[PDB]
């Protein structure tokens, strides 16, 4: 990967969820890692009336995320990404595996799902 | 309330839910029973006479 090519600004959290006394269930998320990353398209979208992803089978990636490297992160299931843009809405992405660019251990490359593009979207916690 | 009212009911059969993004589909599935009839059809004739010859 060259210098130029990460254009995108973004922000990696992470997920704690719990109970309201009604049932339903609620989710937070927290701001861990900031840091310029590049990103790619792998698959088309559809947006519901205002901008959720609407698509079975979760498992399978639509973006794919490359960033630096860090031997001492532990990326697992509960990751999430975050990216506010200069005119675009904010969203959201749900991290699905990861992979080293190669054993070099030099770029670390998440495949991620989108799910939200709206005005409305919760911005991370800090 | 509308059975009572004009007399037509139904069977219930099973009901069934699943989400897709936004959506909720909530999936009803009923079952109606009733008898058939055929149209009005018109008569040929009607009957007034009598011959009894009364042969041999």
């Amino acid at each position: 990967m060259k210098i130029k090519d990460r254009k995108h600004r973004v922000i990696v959290c992470s997920q704690k969820s719990d109970v309201d006394d009604n049932g339903q269930l609620l989710i937070s998320r927290t701001g861990s890692i900031n840091g310029w990353a590049a990103i790619e398209p792998v698959k088309a979208i559809r947006f519901s009336k205002d901008g959720v992803s609407m698509q079975k089978d979760t498992f399978q990636p639509t973006h794919d995320i490359t960033m630096n490297y860090n031997p001492d992160v532990n990326i697992s299931v509960s990751a999430w990404v975050y990216e506010h843009r200069l005119k675009s809405p904010p969203r959201w992405f749900k991290v699905i595996s990861v992979i080293n660019v190669d054993e070099c251990s030099q770029f670390m490359r998440l495949r991620s799902r989108l799910v939200e593009s709206n005005d409305e979207v919760e911005k991370p916690v800090s | 309330a509308f059975a009572g009212e004009y007399g037509i009911t139904f069977e219930f059969v099973s009901l069934d839910i699943s989400t897709e993004g936004d959506t909720v589909y909530i999936e009803f599935r009923f079952r109606q029973n009733f008898d058939w009839c055929e149209a009005d059809r018109e008569s040929d004739t009607v009957i007034k006479a009598g011959s009894f010859s009364l042969n041999l």
